[PDB]
RNA sequence: AAGCUUGAGUCUCGUAGAGGGGGGUAGAAUUCCAGGUGUAGCGGUGAAAUGCGUAGAGAUCUGGAGGAAUACCGGUGGCGAAGGCGGCCCCCUGGACGAAGACUGACGCUCAGGUGCGAAAGCGUGGGGAGCAAACAGGAUUAGAUACCCUGGUAGUCCACGCCGUAAACGAUGUCGACUUGGAGGUUGUGCCCUUGAGGCGUGGCUUCCGGAGCUAACGCGUUAAGUCGACCGCCUGGGG
């Protein structure tokens, strides 16, 4: 079932690994991809999850600037 | 003179450093301005003789 | 069969090898149906770039119509030699009584 | 490229009226003699002379009356890529009969006025006005 | 090495008339050795590109020469394809 | 089926070019790695700081290793279908053009599908890696600059072997052939004439500018056509979506 199940972390790690989108807990994102498994085309999974990172749920991407807060 | 076959005789004009100087040491005629000062630029395409030895 | 002109230099501190270097190189270009059109020696004059540790340099000028089957190994001979610094090969030049 | 020797003859006549020259130089051919013979009886051209030994050479002489040109506008009907044929009772009248429609009948190259009254039908070359 | 003296014996291989600087079977022999020397340069020096375009204006020339003498003399092609090894 | 030459193929005799590719060589500059000499300053931003320094920095001389690009010469010059390519320079090799004479007698123009070429960026399998430079992070900065400034650097740029075939890939102009008042600047051949005033007077290719007739709404083009004819093909049928 790699078509759908090995194709969740290829999508999920990418967000939780990048230091720009790493402002999240692993379980929080483990959830938001099983939810959005059957939501956007099977060649556009991570691609349109970036819509939920910019059009929706954004500014939390890049984060609140802690390296300006402690500053 | 007036021909263009005089390629093996430019040791009296240019120097080893790479700066072309006019014929003033010997003291000859300098009326040939286009056939010498201007005709030398046509041979800079193939540039068979090195113009700048320091480069 | 074209026209060639090999202009190289020797070692500045080895001036006695000049008459012995051209002698051992004019025999291979003679029996291959080639002759020497011009043969003049300039001398150890002054330069304008002190690049070598020792700035003396004798220039060798000679014209010979060597075939292509011999210039492939003659040019690589000066690379292994330590006295020869550099060289200069032109193209399509005829002979002249003198150049300066 | 050069795939129509008939269109080359009409180019020198059309462009020759604006340059105001005497005669032009062009190589002659079988059809070019029959075409120049029709325009010679007409006021279109004055006289032609073939004076080439190496090769036939056609020399056309234009006519200038007052300050106006004799040739008005020449079109093209029998195109090499598209040929147009008409019937004997369907001959087009150039300039309501005032023009000279050079046709190519079976007996030879003549005008459109002598084609419907004598001879047989033919192929319309162009519209010479 | 394409010298002017090496191509003197190519014209003498095909001769129809006499004292002629040109025959009907010589238009292919003068262009066969030129393309054959450039075809072998594909295997080595693969970085070449300008040399590959130049063959398009020479290899395609032979396709027009086949339909020239086909409607005239068929026996003329029996010499060209077997001696210069053209199209087997 | 049988011929000719006015479009010219090819070849002999010459010249011009960063046309393309494979080796080798030289110099300058940045930086790194070694001596001598010289020590609280150096790099850098209109103000500040981070980095780099008392384990010998910055700067200077000499020498060596590695990598990349060719200043003045260099003009909208030259070359190629386009893209693209500027160091002297060996080998291989192509295109175009000039020019007095032969031979072969339209082997000619163009095109769907297909093949090939196609900057930069990006990718796969292997190397190199001194600088610069997309993400990323140190220091400024402001009730938020991942816009700009400053200090570093992983891909990439370079090289061998492949894939993808994308641009304002513009000359916003498909190619070929023919006709058409002219002048004024460059580059590149062959001749005449007293080259004795290094020029006038002829014959070609390439390129730039101006301009009349003519063509087009207009700007302009205007003997390299976007003018006047002809052959072949492609694209586009309102603006968004
Ligand atoms: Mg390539
Ligand atoms: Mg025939
Ligand atoms: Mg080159
Ligand atoms: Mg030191
Ligand atoms: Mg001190
Ligand atoms: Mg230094
Ligand atoms: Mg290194
Ligand atoms: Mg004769
Ligand atoms: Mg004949
Ligand atoms: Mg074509
Ligand atoms: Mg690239
Ligand atoms: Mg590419
Ligand atoms: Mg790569
Ligand atoms: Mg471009
Ligand atoms: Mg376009
Ligand atoms: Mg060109
Ligand atoms: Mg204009
Ligand atoms: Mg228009
Ligand atoms: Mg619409
Ligand atoms: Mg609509």
């Amino acid at each position: 079932m790699k078509t759908n199940d090995n194709y969740i972390e290829e999508v999920t790690a990418k967000v939780l690994t990048s230091g720009k989108y790493s402002t999240l807990y692993p379980p929080t994102v483990r959830r938001v991809t099983e939810r959005l498994f059957d939501r956007y085309p099977p060649k556009q999974l991570e691609k349109e999850v970036r819509k939920k990172l910019h059009q929706a749920y954004g500014a939390y991407i890049g984060g609140i600037d802690g390296k300006r807060l402690e500053k | 003179e007036i021909d263009y076959k005089d390629i093996a005789t430019l040791k009296n004009y240019i120097t080893e450093s790479g700066k072309i100087v006019p014929s003033r040491i010997t003291g000859t005629r300098a009326k040939y301005q286009r056939q010498l000062a201007r005709a030398i630029k046509r041979a800079r395409y193939l540039s068979l003789l090195p113009y700048t030895d320091r480069h | 069969m074209r026209h060639y002109e090999i202009v190289f230099m020797v070692h500045p501190d080895q001036s006695e090898q000049v008459p012995g270097m051209i002698e051992r190189y004019t025999a291979a270009i003679t029996g291959a149906e080639g002759k020497i059109h011009r043969l003049e020696d300039w001398g150890r004059r002054q330069l304008a770039y002190p690049i070598n540790k020792l700035h003396k340099a004798h220039y060798v000028l000679m014209n010979v119509e060597a075939p292509q089957e011999v210039i492939d190994e003659l040019e690589t001979t000066f690379r292994f030699n330590d006295a020869v610094i550099r060289s200069m090969v032109m193209r399509t030049k005829h002979a002249v009584t003198e150049a300066s | 490229s050069m795939q129509d020797p008939i269109a080359d003859m009409l180019t020198r006549i059309r462009n020759g009226q604006a340059a105001n020259k005497a005669a032009v130089t062009m190589p002659s051919s079988k059809l070019k003699v029959a075409i120049a013979n029709v325009l010679k009886e007409e006021g279109f051209i004055e006289d032609f002379k073939v004076e080439g030994d190496t090769k036939p050479e056609l020399e056309l002489t234009l006519k200038y009356f007052q300050g106006k040109a004799v040739v008005e506008s020449i079109q093209r009907v029998s195109r090499p890529g598209l040929r147009i044929y008409k019937r004997k009772d369907e001959l087009p009248k150039v300039m309501a009969g005032l023009g000279i429609a050079v046709v190519s009948t079976s007996k030879g190259v003549m005008t459109d006025r002598a084609a419907r009254q004598a001879g047989l039908g033919g192929e319309i070359i162009c519209y010479v006005a | 090495s394409l010298s002017t003296e090496a191509t003197a014996k190519i014209v003498s291989e095909f001769g129809r008339d006499a004292n002629d600087t040109g025959s009907t079977e010589v238009q292919v022999a003068l262009l066969t050795a030129q393309i054959n020397h450039l075809q072998g340069h594909f295997a080595e020096h693969k970085k070449d590109h300008h040399s590959r375009r130049g063959l398009l204006r020479m290899v395609s020339q032979r396709r027009k020469l086949l339909d020239y003498l086909k409607r005239k003399d068929v026996a003329r092609y029996t010499q060209l394809i077997e001696r210069l090894g053209l199209r087997r």
